[PDB]
Order: structure tokens, then C-alpha cells, then sequence
């Protein structure tokens, strides 16, 4: 689910 | 039947490679595994056991691989008494939206012409009721036509005025051909028949078929619906010994169609981007419309002209499958003058005082040499100006401008160009009022009271209300 | 925003993978790529690229498969992967692509987002037959008094604009576009008029000054942009006044009406060229390819008036026509002479000598005439087209010269019927040979100002009536000679 | 406004893109799984 | 007469020459012998003394077809292939002959069931995963079929694996996982 | 080549024309008031 | 990646790579010469070959030659030192002054600009020049093009809008000759150094110069265009400058093309072109543009070959500029100059409500009059003079002085002409117009009108006569 990796851990990031 | 696949698929060209039992020429080929009815008419073959053909339908969708059925004949169509009233397509295909067409025999499009020994001397003259027409140019009793026309000359309002007034005046099963031409007018032209009682959609006693292949159509479409139309046309004459009418509007497009798929058929081009076979295809499809002993066939043809060439290859070729021609004038349509008929340009084979008589082909031939020596006086009208002429070039020019008058008719299918109300002059009226011009009888009556009139009767008439408006 | 981006912008994405059928560029260049395998494409099949791009198969041959790229080539290598997509080229169509500029293929380029379109049309639909069609009859108004006047539309027609370069055109589609504000913000719905502009190869700065044109006027709200400038593929320049009809085909098949501008013919005719010379399709006349009319006519015949169990809608087409020193009789221009059902014949000598619009009135026909116009209308312009004639006969004089001087029209100010057919009768009933030839201009717009003032009911009669009544005859024939009183 | 949004989210999508790509066996697991539901 | 179609089709003068050889081999069913016979024929003339000798124009056309049926006739060959090498010799398609041993190689290849695969990933594959890789990609054929498999490598995937069975593909490259990402979040 | 100075349109057939017209419609408003 | 050569067929030059096939307009460097030999990958032909347009001569190549892949389309150094500077196809300097050292290298190849970066500001150019500010005016920001046949003025015209512009250019300048002569290169590169907009000594420099001329080979011919393309977008983009953008000859690039495309194996289109005539056309004109991240003036010389404006170069040229300033022989050998067709000649800022009421009304009546003149040449030519009426008469005189008056001496043309150029304001020359149109000079001669600047220099002269 790297899809889902890149939305959660740059979301996190991004915030 | 014989099975082949889909091999190529290039623009409206389609090879088809078969197993067993290649089909012969000409022969139709039903795609499998398709909505609507794709046919496929070969025309080559290529070695290899493949073939190439020439779609009556769109390709798109078309695969490689995809199953092709051999018919074991030409295209097919209905023929016979249950075709009038109706609307058929380039493969027989009923699109009026009104079931089925049911007949008891089928035609192949694709026959030979009739041979020497069939063919017919007899020449009656076809009144039709148009002045230019019936005076310098006469039709004939089961002649071919031909309309020459460039475009928005009246080359169509002209075929539906001779549609209304000959195949109204007739009663033999006339059929009519669109080829090529406007889906509007198709639709004009059979809600016209419909309202005018030639066709009957209750009470089954209509006396036109319908065959229409129109501009939308690829390229075989627009090159066998002439064809189809020509065989329903031919079993009226042959399977029943009728009269018949076959109108062709426009058969240019015939061998318009021809030339879009010659590159793609493997041929080197000819003159004019034409294909090489353009003479002997006219002439295999012209040499079928023809009257024979066994029934008469009187075929009017429209024949577009493409920037008012008439030297162009097939308006050129088609000059001489004709026996009446008739060459519309874009000069002359600009005068105001309608039908824009060429009388300078325009040619009948029974133009001839041992058919028609003394005094009709003296009262042509004279109109004919005073509108050249107007042309002739013209130049010197330019130079000089009018104010220079004896008085005998006056009363030329005066008299050849009323006759250019005299010739221009008003037609009821132009009642909503016009205006004016159509008129269907006879034959010894229209000789009659051209005598007198010709004479000298009306010197005194204006130009202006002969343009746009019936017959002589007419042109005093509206000269005596000018005189008393004016 | 962290939000726009990451609610459903990844959350839903259409991550499933599927069992793709491929085949792989055997060559590539020029836009055209031979690809090997694909046994199952069909012929006019969109296929898609490896790299996003997308094309077209349009050569089903033995070995290979000839695709028309929808780009750049420069994207594309040998041995790339082309997968298909199943079906053939479509478009979205329906009313949420009003006001929005699209390329070919129906993507918005400016810069608004996505069009929130669900309805998709095949791009190389046939055209409807004999039977659902119906004769034409509603005006499509112009706003030209020319053409209004003398070349009369209606709503089904094609009606081509042939000219040479520079002579009026584009002016002539846009005031047509720009004409049909006043009817559709009304509260008729069957006199609404949805136009579609279709830009050919032309220059994307001159698609902007379009836009903005169109903008100005509020005519964007109602009108579809279909964009395939210089710069785009050739694929996209041949495609785009398919799109475009479909995109219009839309309302014609809903009970609504619609107007197509193609500007112009003779750039897809060289797109089309192009695609078939690289196809290695055998070349014709001046090297087009053998089935240009074909390409013409199936585009035109889609143009049409249906009847009422079809919907009633129509689809009205105005194709452009770059003609070569005035050269009519060449190839494409003699095509589509051929297809449409009348031109507009513009003229440079016409242009330069003050007469604008260029309409050259000898030649300009319309096969439908009278048939599509208010009764109003004709009755003034059936004797202005005989005066006009009469004055180019012998070129009375002084009321030609008026009628003339009468014709010519400003620039992006398309004229109400009611205020043209007040003004063709200002002309033609005497009113005006009292002023010098040179006035007349300016007498016109004080007197529109005049009418458009303090006579709004005897302009409602005429818009209402649809023709003139002997009062309202009246009516107006005291306005005018009160106004040439004061004036 | 708008303009800064426009901007601020443009650069927002290349930093996400750039790194992602700086960030398993479990990918060919879950591949050849998916592959095997073919069907 | 009619022509025995091979199961794939080649096009060409070698695609001509490899489908007339298979028509005429599936008649008399002897397929294998003028197989392993085209091989021996490709082995011999690939030879560079040969491949000189008979590949020169500025030499008689009978001179190199009588040099020919030599070097078949003496290396016992049927005759199919003997008069396949004479007719490739007499119409002067000599430079073509290995094009024609490859065009049948190949429908050979598709004639015993073999189909193609690649599977491109961004490293070298795990042998196990490797051996169940290719035992559920047996699963995509019919009966009688055999992966020919060859595993290249292209590490600009970033990962997954790109599986192309035939004209099948799949591509769960991660990279395409990424560009779909990059064109929801742009659109 | 009869009547090619009209025939092409020019600067001499339009001045030709235009003096056919002129000519006859004087003529034709001479006959009609005569008439 | 390295491949080797297979063909070599005049510049066209097939590659066969063993791996690492380069994608399509990648640059290539041909190992063993002499000098730099550029391949332009053009196609990709299949079994690992491409096919390629070489920048320079291909004599001395032979087959398996090495080629090394760049990874890259042509680069050349993009920024402000490459003003004053005079760089060929491949972004070399051929000015003697060693290497360009710029900071950046921006790549020949590059996209045209969306859709929505467009810009649609209309405001004036003033030329100076009678005839382009009254009848077809030049916008700021526009693409100028300047057709004409073989000796009519096309490099006398654009000189002389270098002259009456760039020196007066708040920007930054690139002249693009492409195809054009060597001896004319030399000629503006002295003079603009004599000038002082050319600086040998430091970084005030104000124009850069790229130069491929008729002696290049024809891809350094189709893409020398390119090169000056990408050094004026970086003076657009990276420094938003306003950008003043001279190509003499762009027809040459259609033409290299032409040259190039028989032996790319493409079937002939009209007139022997290529069939990508318009799409390549269209490619590069749409960089040639003002965006609303800096504005780019063009003015682009178009030759017409053989006098034919229906020639598809030109035809399609056509479609890609906001004003046309065409030269006619015809009008050259009247002696008028600059020979200017006034009824050929088109603007798109020929509006009224850009240019004003006055300056619209006096051009479209200028034009009027001279149409009504075309319209009487044939009689005139026949039957003489006398055999028209008096305003006939009148319109003969008053568009024959209009035509000397449209006429002008330039300050390029001053050394074979030696009478001294003159630049006219537009309201002096819209003035002038008006009272020519007027009738207010019904009494000077013809001839005192022809070769002056302002009106009041054609009634010195008409003094000066009588
Ligand atoms: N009715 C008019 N009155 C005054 N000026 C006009 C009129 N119509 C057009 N023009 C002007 O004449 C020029 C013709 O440009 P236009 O775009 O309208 O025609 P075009 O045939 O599309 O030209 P092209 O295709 O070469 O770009 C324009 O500058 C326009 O402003
Ligand atoms: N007999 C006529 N009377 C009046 N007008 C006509 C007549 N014939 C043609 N016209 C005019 O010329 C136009 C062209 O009509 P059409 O028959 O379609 O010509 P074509 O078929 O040759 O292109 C008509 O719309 C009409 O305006
Ligand atoms: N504005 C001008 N004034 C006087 N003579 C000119 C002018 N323009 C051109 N000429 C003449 O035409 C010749 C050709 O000039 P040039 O601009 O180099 O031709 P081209 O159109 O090929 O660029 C000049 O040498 C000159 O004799
Ligand atoms: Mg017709
Ligand atoms: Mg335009
Ligand atoms: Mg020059």
C-alpha cells in the first residue's frame, strides 16, 4: 500500500 | 458459403484474406459480428488468396482477424412493384423506417448492358413545358438527358421541375437515384412526393421508387447506389415492358466516388487526380440506361461541374452518353434569367427539321444566330458604347435581349424563389411567341415584359400593366 | 491546502491493475508509429502510450499498425508499450462544457479545472438520414443586416464563409455569436441559440483575443471553444471539428439548438494531408489525399433540422473557407462549394473600398432563402435584393448607392431584426435620398438611438408580430419622417 | 489570494512527488498475490 | 491447391519462403526434420567462407546454386529443404536465408506452445519467489503452453515487477503507481 | 472569341453592362409611355 | 550509450545502436573529427537505428563511425552573457572572443507556451515609417512579418526598423540570421559595435547575435532559428525583459526542411515541400510569442519565392503574425520605397477604438482611394487618360500623389540614396494623409510628394520645383 504510505507519511510531513 | 478474415483495414479499403473458394469479382461480402449490415464488394484480387473490397459502410470497428461472409453474388436488391413508395439504400436496405420490402425477386446491381441488336431508332420529341428546353433543345421519348450545371446554378430546382411536370404527366414507375447529393433535399424531395400524391404511404398505389446514397456515405456507397437505382429502373423496363423515368441527381458524384478510392486500390493516377478507368466505368454504368426493344427508359441526369469547368475529364466523358444536354450558365443565372439554361451550349440529336419540323428548327436556329450576333455586337457595345450601332445592330441587340427574356420561364418549384407563378408553356405556343420575336411584332412592347412569363399571350399582358403603372 | 489534496485526490484513485492487450512500436517518427502487435485494436481505436500520450489506429495492416499520435513523438521510443483502451475516439459532451475553452479531445486548457461532464459522444458519428429531419425553418439571426437581409440563415443550415485572407470571416462568426446574447438570456427557450467555436490551426494568441472578445460581450457563458492551434498534432487538428460536432450533436439531439463555426476548413484539409502523406497513403490533387471530400461531407451532412420525434433541435454550421488570391475554383474550396447549402463570397476589393462586411451580394447565395426568414424581414428585403440588383446593373443610382451605404455594418455590433428591418425601411421607402450618400452612416445610428429610446413598443410589435402591420406601417413610416425632419 | 494558493499547492504536489520517490520484499509478495488473482 | 496456414504469421520474403516451408513440412508431416534440417542449413551457411562465397553478386547466379546443392546434397539433407535451398538460390533471396530459418524457428516456437514473457523489475528476483512466479504465470495460458521467460532488469521501476505474457500486460511497477498518484493529485 | 470583352468581367464588361442598361431602360420608359 | 553509423545520404545520417537507443531529438557527437559534428535524432526507424540531421558537413564519415549519445537535446548557454556575443547552431561562439560563460544551458527544443499564459495588450509600435504607421501598424508585444520577393527590401526594411526601434529598445535585442548572407552578418555585427550596442570591453551590451547563414548545410539552417528562439525565451522567462526578436530569413527555415525531407524518406507534399510543413511551422512560431511573463516584438522577414504569395511558405506564414507589411516588385519599380503593397498590408491593431477615430478614418480612406485607382488602371491603360470623368480624374491624381507620398528615405538606404532619412511621428504623418485626402494640395505636383518625410518637406519641395 505504498499508495497509502505516500498519502499518511507526507500528510504527517506536510502538516 | 466461402469464409475469409479481415487482413487490412485502410480508410473505406478492406482486405480480405479467404481459405477456401476465393469469391469472384464484384461478388458482396457480409462482415460477421457487426450491429448494423456491413457489405463489402470486392474488387480485386490480390494473390495470396486475398482480395480486396470496397466498403458500402463506415470501418470503424472493423478488426483484423474478424469473419467475412462470401454471398455468392453482387449485391442484391429488391426489385419489383413493392419498391415504389419506398426508400432503399446502395444495398437494398429499406430507410424509411416503414418495414420490410417485400418482393418476390431480387436483382444483382452489377449486369450487362443490352446488346447491338436490342437497341431502338426511334425519336419522339417529350414535351416538357419549358420554353429553352422544348425549342432549342428538345428531349426525346426514352433518350438520356443530362442536366451540366456548376454549383447553385439550378441544376436541382431544374430536375424537380422536370419531375413534376414529366412524371406527372406519366404513367410508367419512375424512379429516382440520390447520389451524392444533400440529405436535406432527399428529405424535401420525398415529403414533396408524399404531399403531391406521387407517393402513398396508405393506399399503395405510389408510382416512384427512391434510392439515396448521399453525401455522409463512403465512397462505394456513393459509387453503387447509382447502380441500384439503375436496376430497379431496369426491371421496370425489362421485367415489365413499361416506361420509365430515372432521374440521377447528381451522377458526378459516381465517379467522384470512383476516384476517392483509387490511390487505396492500387492505381497510379490519371489526369486530373481521375481514376484511370474513369471512361470505361461511365461507360459500363451510362451503357445500362438505355431504351431498348423490350421497354423504353427516359433518363434525366444531373451532372455537376466542377468550377464551371465542362472541360473537366468527367462532366467531359459524360458529354457523349447523352442525347439532349442541357448546360446550365453561371453567366447567365447572374442575368436574372431562369432556367439558366446555355442556349449557345446546349444540344439535342432531334434537333433535326426532319423530326421536328420546318418551322421549329427555323425559329431555334434563328434565336441561336441572333444571341451569337449579340455576342458578337457586345464587344462593340464596350468599345463604342451603345449610342454607335446602325439602326439595324439596335433592333438586334433589342430583339436578342428579348429574347433572352422570352427564354427564362417561372417554374412552380420556384415559387419561393420566385414569387411568381410557375407557367407549363406548349410546344406550338413556345414556337409561336419566338416567330413573333423574331419577326419583329413586338419592337414596340418593352424588354422588361417578357421576363418571367408564359407564353406571348402573357408578355403583351404584363407590358400593358407596366404601361399604365409606369 | 493539505486537504484539496489528500481527502480524495489520493484516496480515490483507481489503483486496481488490469490485464491490458499491448503491442510495441516497431517505429516512431513524425507523429506516426508503427506498432507491432494489437492483433484485437479496431480500426479508429484510441490506444494510449506508455508515457500517457494517447493515439489513434487508423492503418489495420498485416504486420503492423499504423497510430496517429495524439503529442509529441518526442515521448515515444522503439519498443515502447501501446495498450488499448477499447474504444473508439469520444468526447464529453453536455451543458457543462459551455463557457469553457477544450482542446480535441475535450480537455479543459483554461485553466478552471475539470469539465464535470458524464455524458461521452463518438467522435465520427454518422449523420441522421432521410426521416428524422424536417425542412428549415427558424431564422438563425446573424445580426448582420447583409447577410440577415440578403444571405438568410436558418437554424439546420451549413452555410460556408469563403474568402480570401484578412477580408472579415472570423468578424462575421463572431458577431454571430455575439448576436444571440439577446435571445438567450429570454424566457424563450426554442430561440436560444448555444454556439460552438471551433479554432483550426490558427495562432493561440489570436484564440485568446477570441476569448476575451467573447468574454467582453458575456457571449462565453453560452458558447464551447474547441482549441487545436498551430502547435498542437496534427491528429488533434483533424479531430478537433469532429469534437466539436459531437459536442453540438449534443443539443441537436435534445430539443435544443445549436451553432458550430469550423474556422477554418482548410487547415484540417492540411492536418489531414499530413496524417495521410506520413501514413504513406497515396497522394492526389495538389497531394491531398483521395477521400478530402468524404472528410468534408461526413462533417457537414451532421448539420441538420430534426423533427419533432426527434426533438425539434437543429445544429446550424459555418464552415470557413481560406481561398488563394481569390481562387474559388480550387480543390477544397470547390468541395465544400459543393457540400454546404451556400457561401458567403468575401471579397478584398469589396473590403478596400469601404464595403465591410466584404459580402459580395452577386455571388453570396443561400439555398434556403426566404424560407428562413421573419415576414417582416422579407417583405423589406425582398425589394432591397431587387433595388440592389438593379443598382448593380447600371453601377436608379441614388437609391442603390443608400441601400449600398446601408449595408455596411461596424464591427462586433450585431443589430437586432427589429432595428434592421426599421432601418432596411428607412432605406427603402425614400427616406434616405434626401441625404448625401456620405451622411447616411451617421443619420442611421442617431436614428437607432432615436427608435431604441422613446419607440421600445413599436420595436416589441415588430419582435412579437414577426411581421409588420399596416398600423405599425404607419407607425413607423411617421417616426422616420418625423426623425428626417429634425435630422 | 488565489494566487498564493495556486503557487503554495503547485509546490506542495513537486515536494510530495520528490519525496515519496526517496522512500521491501513485501511489494513482489503483494504482486505476485495479485497476479495470482488475476484469474 | 490449398496452403496449410502456420499458427503465426511472418510477412516478407522470409515470412513467404517460412510459410510455403511449413505448408509443404505439415503436408508430410515432417516438421522436426526440416527444423533440426534449417538449423544445420543456418549453422552452414553462417560459416564466414560460405557466408562469402555464396553472398557475392559480382559471381554467376548458377555458379552459387550449383555450390549450393553441393553443400546440401553432402550433408544429407531431405529433399524439401534440398529444393528450398534451390529455389532460395534461383530466385536470388540467398541473403535472406537465415530471416526465413528465424521466421520458422519462430512459428515452430508458437507451433510447440512456447509464448514469450518478460518480467522487468528493478533488481534481480528472489529465486523461490522466482519458481512461484512462474508457476501462477502458468496459469495465464491454455493447455499446451510454455513460458519462454526472461527476467530482464530495469531498476527505474523503483519496484513491483512488469509482467508482459504474450500481448498480456500487467505493469505494477511501482513507478506507475506514483505517476497515477502525481496525475489524481494535479487533476 | 464573340462577346469576350463581357465575357471576362472586367473593367469594360461592367462599363458594357452598364451602358446596355442605361440605353435600354431610357428605351424602355420611351416605349412604355408610348404604349 | 554509443552507436555507429549505417548510412550517410547528404545530412542525413542513419545510427544503429547495440543499446541504449536515444530518444528522438537527442544530440549526438560523431568521435573522430575534427570539429564538433552534431546529429539531431529525427526518427526512429526500427531494429535499433535512428535517423538523424546532422548540424554541419557529413563529408568524411564513413560507415561504422562512433557516436556517443549527449542524454540531451542541443543545449546552448542561455543569460546575459551571451549579449554581445555571436553564437552558431550548436550555441559555439564564432566571434574569436573565447567561450561563452553563462551559468545556465537551455536546451533548442522546448514547448510552446499554454494557453493561459497568453497575453492580449495592443498598444502602438511607432516605426517612424509612413506607410506601416498609417495603413498597417505595429504592436508592442505583435509578430511582425515582412514578406517579399528577391531584391524588394526586406533586409533594407528591417535594418531600418533595428535603426528606428531597437536603439530606442529599453530591452534586450536577439537578431537570428538564418539562411540569409555571411557579408551581412559582418556588416551589422560592425555596425553595432560602431554603434556602441555591441560593446567589446564590457556587459553593456544590448543584442545577441545567431547566425546560421546560406552557407550551413540545412540542418544548421532549419534549426539556427531554434537556437535564437531559446536565447530570447530565456531573455523572457528567467529575466521577464521585453524582448525585441529579429529573424531575417525565417522562410529558410521551411526551406532547410524541404531539403531534409526527401532524404528522411517522407512522400512530397505541394510544390515538392515537406507534409510537415505547417505542423513544423507551427512549432516553432508558437515559442515566437508574448506571454504574461514577458513580452517578445518579432519582426520576421518571409521570402517569397518567385514572387508567389501563394507558395505554401509564405501562404502558411501568413497565419501566424498580427501584422504583414508586404513588399511588392511591382511598386519597387515605380521607385517608390520602402515598396510596401498598401492593399496587401494588414494589421490587427487597425481598430478604432485602438488606434482612434482619426488615424482609422484616414487610413481606410487612403485605402479607399487607392482601390478606386487599381479599379480605373485598366481603362487608364487602354483608353487612355482623357477618356474619364473629373472625379475619375480627381481619384487618379489624388492616389497617384497619396502613392509618392506613402514613399520615404531611410537612414539605411542614405549611403546609395544620398538623400538623408527621415523619421516621421505619426500624428505628422496621419496629419499629412488628411490633407493629401482633403484636396488641400490638389495644386502641387506629383512629383514633389515622392521620397519626402513630412507634408511640409513636399511643399518645400513643390516651391522648389517651381
Ligand atoms: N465589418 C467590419 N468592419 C470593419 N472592419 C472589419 C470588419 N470585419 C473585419 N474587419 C477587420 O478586417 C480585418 C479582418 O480580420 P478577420 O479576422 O475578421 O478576417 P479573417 O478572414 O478571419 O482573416 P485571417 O483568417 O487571415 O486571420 C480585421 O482586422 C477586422 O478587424
Ligand atoms: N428556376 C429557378 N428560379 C429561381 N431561382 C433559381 C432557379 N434555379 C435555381 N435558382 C436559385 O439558384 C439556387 C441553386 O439551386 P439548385 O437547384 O440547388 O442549384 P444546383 O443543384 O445546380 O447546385 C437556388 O436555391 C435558387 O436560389
Ligand atoms: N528603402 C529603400 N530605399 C531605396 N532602395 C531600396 C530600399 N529598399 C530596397 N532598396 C533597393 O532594393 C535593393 C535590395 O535591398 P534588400 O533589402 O537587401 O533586398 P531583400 O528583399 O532581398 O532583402 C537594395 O540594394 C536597394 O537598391
Ligand atoms: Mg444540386
Ligand atoms: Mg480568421
Ligand atoms: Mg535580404
Amino acid at each position: 500500500q505504498k499508495l497509502f504510505v505516500d498519502k499518511i507519511r507526507e500528510y504527517k510531513s506536510k502538516r | 458459403a466461402a469464409t475469409g478474415r479481415i487482413v487490412a483495414v485502410i480508410g473505406a479499403v478492406v482486405d480480405v484474406q479467404f481459405d477456401e473458394g476465393l469469391p469472384p469479382i464484384l461478388n458482396a461480402l457480409e462482415v460477421q459480428g457487426r450491429e448494423t449490415r456491413l457489405v463489402l464488394e470486392v474488387a480485386q484480387h490480390l494473390g495470396e488468396s486475398t482480395v480486396r473490397t470496397i466498403a458500402m459502410d463506415g470501418t470503424e470497428g472493423l478488426v483484423r482477424g474478424q469473419k467475412v461472409l462470401d454471398s455468392g453474388a453482387p449485391i442484391k436488391i429488391p426489385v419489383g412493384p413493392e419498391t415504389l413508395g419506398r426508400i432503399m439504400n446502395v444495398i437494398g436496405e429499406p430507410i424509411d423506417e416503414r418495414g420490410p420490402i417485400k418482393t418476390k425477386q431480387f436483382a444483382p446491381i452489377h449486369a450487362e448492358a443490352p446488346e447491338f441488336m436490342e437497341m431502338s431508332v426511334e425519336q419522339e420529341i417529350l414535351v416538357t413545358g419549358i420554353k429553352v428546353v422544348d425549342l432549342l433543345a428538345p428531349y426525346a421519348k426514352g433518350g438520356k438527358i443530362g442536366l451540366f450545371g456548376g454549383a447553385g446554378v439550378g441544376k436541382t430546382v431544374l430536375i424537380m421541375e422536370l419531375i413534376n411536370n414529366v412524371a406527372k404527366a406519366h404513367g410508367g414507375y419512375s424512379v429516382f437515384a440520390g447520389v451524392g447529393e444533400r440529405t436535406r433535399e432527399g428529405n424535401d424531395l420525398y415529403h414533396e412526393m408524399i404531399e403531391s400524391g406521387v407517393i402513398n404511404l396508405k393506399d399503395a398505389t405510389s408510382k416512384v421508387a427512391l434510392v439515396y446514397g448521399q453525401m455522409n456515405e463512403p465512397p462505394g456507397a456513393r459509387a453503387r447506389v447509382a447502380l441500384t437505382g439503375l436496376t430497379v429502373a431496369e426491371y421496370f423496363r425489362d421485367q415489365e415492358g413499361q416506361d420509365v423515368l430515372l432521374f440521377i441527381d447528381n451522377i458526378f458524384r459516381f465517379t467522384q466516388a470512383g476516384s476517392e478510392v483509387s490511390a487505396l486500390l492500387g492505381r497510379i493516377p490519371s489526369a486530373v487526380g481521375y481514376q484511370p478507368t474513369l471512361a470505361t466505368d461511365m461507360g459500363t454504368m451510362q451503357e445500362r440506361i438505355t431504351t431498348t426493344k423490350k421497354g423504353s427508359i427516359t433518363s434525366v441526369q444531373a451532372i455537376y461541374v466542377p468550377a464551371d469547368d465542362l472541360t473537366d475529364p468527367a462532366p467531359a466523358t459524360t458529354f457523349a452518353h447523352l442525347d439532349a444536354t442541357t448546360v446550365l450558365s453561371r453567366a447567365i443565372a447572374e442575368l436574372g434569367i431562369y432556367p439558366a439554361v446555355d442556349p449557345l451550349d446546349s444540344t439535342s440529336r432531334i434537333m433535326d427539321p426532319n423530326i421536328v419540323g420546318s418551322e421549329h428548327y427555323d425559329v431555334a436556329r434563328g434565336v441561336q444566330k441572333i444571341l451569337q450576333d449579340y455576342k458578337s455586337l457586345q464587344d462593340i457595345i464596350a468599345i463604342l458604347g451603345m449610342d454607335e450601332l446602325s439602326e439595324e445592330d439596335k433592333l438586334t441587340v433589342s430583339r436578342a435581349r428579348k429574347i433572352q427574356r422570352f427564354l427564362s420561364q417561372p417554374f412552380q418549384v420556384a415559387e419561393v424563389f420566385t414569387g411568381h407563378m410557375g407557367k407549363l408553356v406548349p410546344l406550338k405556343e413556345t414556337i409561336k411567341g419566338f416567330q413573333q420575336i423574331l419577326a419583329g411584332e413586338y419592337d414596340h412592347l418593352p424588354e422588361q415584359a417578357f421576363y418571367m412569363v408564359g407564353p406571348i399571350e402573357e408578355a403583351v399582358a404584363k407590358a400593358d400593366k407596366l404601361a399604365e403603372e409606369h | 491546502e493539505m486537504s484539496s489534496i489528500l481527502e480524495e485526490r489520493i484516496l480515490g484513485a483507481d489503483t486496481s491493475v488490469d490485464l491490458e492487450e499491448t503491442g510495441r512500436v516497431l517505429s516512431i517518427g513524425d507523429g506516426i508509429a508503427r506498432v507491432h502487435g494489437l492483433r484485437n485494436v479496431q480500426a479508429e481505436e484510441m490506444v494510449e502510450f506508455s508515457s500517457g500520450l494517447k493515439g489513434m489506429s487508423l492503418n489495420l495492416e498485416p504486420d503492423n499498425v499504423g497510430v496517429v499520435v495524439f503529442g509529441n513523438d518526442k515521448l515515444i521510443k522503439e519498443g515502447d508499450i501501446v495498450k488499448r483502451t477499447g474504444a473508439i475516439v469520444d468526447v464529453p459532451v453536455g451543458e457543462e462544457l459551455l463557457g469553457r475553452v477544450v482542446d480535441a479531445l475535450g480537455n479543459a486548457i483554461d485553466g478552471k479545472g475539470p469539465i464535470g461532464s458524464k455524458t461521452r459522444r463518438r467522435v465520427g458519428l454518422k449523420a441522421p438520414g432521410i426521416i428524422p429531419r424536417i425542412s428549415v425553418r427558424e431564422p438563425m439571426q446573424t445580426g448582420i443586416k447583409a447577410v440577415d437581409s440578403l444571405v438568410p440563415i436558418g437554424r439546420g443550415q451549413r452555410e460556408l464563409i469563403i474568402g480570401d485572407r484578412q477580408t472579415g470571416k472570423t468578424s462575421i462568426a463572431i458577431d454571430t455569436i455575439i448576436n444571440q446574447k439577446r435571445f438567450n438570456d429570454g424566457s424563450d427557450e426554442k430561440k436560444k441559440l448555444y454556439c460552438i467555436y471551433v479554432a483550426i490551426g490558427q495562432k493561440r494568441s489570436t484564440v485568446a483575443q477570441l476569448v476575451k472578445r467573447l468574454t467582453d460581450a458575456d457571449a462565453m457563458k453560452y458558447t464551447i471553444v474547441v482549441s487545436a492551434t498551430a502547435s498542437d498534432a496534427a491528429p488533434l487538428q483533424y479531430l478537433a471539428p469532429y469534437s466539436g460536432c459531437s459536442m453540438g450533436e449534443y443539443f441537436r439531439d435534445n430539443g435544443k439548438h445549436a451553432l458550430i463555426i469550423y474556422d477554418d476548413l482548410s487547415k484540417q484539409a492540411v492536418a489531414y494531408r499530413q496524417m495521410s502523406l506520413l501514413l504513406r497513403r497515396p497522394p492526389g490533387r495538389e497531394a491531398y489525399p483521395g477521400d478530402v471530400f468524404y472528410l468534408h461531407s461526413r462533417l457537414l451532412e451532421r448539420a441538420a433540422k430534426m423533427n419533432d420525434a426527434f426533438g425539434g433541435g437543429s445544429l446550424t454550421a459555418l464552415p470557413v473557407i481560406e481561398t488563394q488570391a481569390g481562387d474559388v475554383s480550387a480543390y477544397i474550396p470547390t468541395n465544400v462549394i459543393s457540400i454546404t447549402d451556400g457561401q458567403i463570397f468575401l471579397e478584398t476589393e469589396l473590403f478596400y473600398k469601404g464595403i465591410r462586411p466584404a459580402i459580395n451580394v452577386g455571388l453570396s447565395v443561400s439555398r434556403v432563402g426566404s424560407a428562413a426568414q421573419t415576414r417582416a424581414m422579407k417583405q423589406v428585403a425582398g425589394t432591397m435584393k431587387l433595388e440592389l440588383a438593379q443598382y448593380r446593373e447600371v453601377a436608379l443610382l441614388s437609391r442603390g448607392v443608400r441601400l449600398t451605404e446601408l449595408l455596411k455594418q461596424g464591427q462586433y455590433s450585431p443589430m437586432a431584426i427589429e432595428e434592421q428591418v426599421a432601418v432596411i425601411y428607412a432605406g427603402v421607402r425614400g427616406y434616405l435620398d434626401k441625404l448625401e450618400p456620405s451622411k447616411i452612416t451617421k443619420f442611421e445610428n442617431a436614428f437607432l438611438s432615436h427608435v431604441v429610446s422613446q419607440h421600445q413598443a413599436l420595436l416589441g410589435t415588430i419582435r412579437a408580430d414577426g411581421k409588420i402591420s399596416e398600423q405599425s406601417d404607419a407607425k413607423l413610416k411617421e417616426i422616420v419622417t418625423n426623425f428626417l425632419a429634425g435630422f | 489570494q488565489n494566487m498564493m494558493r495556486r503557487k503554495e499547492q503547485e509546490h506542495m504536489i513537486n515536494w510530495v512527488e520528490k519525496h515519496v520517490v526517496q522512500s521491501t520484499i513485501a511489494k513482489c509478495i503483494a504482486d505476485l498475490k495479485l497476479l495470482a488473482k488475476k484469474a | 491447391a490449398k496452403l496449410v496456414r502456420p499458427p503465426v504469421q511472418v510477412y516478407g520474403i522470409e515470412g513467404r519462403y517460412a510459410t510455403a516451408l511449413y505448408s509443404a513440412a505439415s503436408k508430410q508431416n515432417k516438421l522436426e526434420q526440416v527444423e533440426k534440417e534449417l538449423l544445420r542449413v543456418a549453422q552452414i551457411l553462417k560459416e564466414p567462407k560460405v557466408a562469402a562465397s555464396v553472398l557475392n553478386p559480382y559471381v554467376k547466379r548458377s555458379i552459387k546454386v550449383k555450390s549450393l546443392n553441393d553443400i546440401t546434397a553432402k550433408e544429407r539433407f531431405s529433399p524439401l529443404t534440398t529444393n528450398l535451398i534451390n529455389l532460395l538460390a534461383e530466385n536470388g533471396r540467398l541473403s535472406n536465408t537465415q530471416g526465413v530459418v528465424s521466421a520458422f524457428s519462430t512459428m515452430m516456437s508458437v507451433h510447440r506452445g512456447e509464448v514469450p514473457c518478460t518480467v522487468t523489475s528493478a533488481s534481480p528476483l528472489e529465486e523461490a519467489t522466482l519458481s512461484e512466479l512462474k508457476t501462477v504465470l502458468k496459469s495465464f495460458l491454455s493447455q499446451g503452453q510454455v513460458l519462454k521467460l526472461e527476467a530482464k532488469t530495469d531498476p527505474s521501476i523503483l519496484g513491483g515487477m512488469i509482467v508482459r505474457i504474450g500481448e498480456k500486460y500487467v505493469d505494477m511497477s511501482v513507478k506507475t503507481k506514483i505517476q497515477k498518484l502525481g496525475r489524481a493529485m494535479r487533476e | 472569341g464573340a462577346g469576350s470583352i463581357r465575357e471576362a468581367g472586367g473593367a469594360f464588361g461592367k462599363r458594357e453592362q452598364a451602358e446596355e442598361e442605361r440605353y435600354f431602360r431610357a428605351q424602355s420608359r420611351e416605349q412604355l409611355a408610348a404604349l
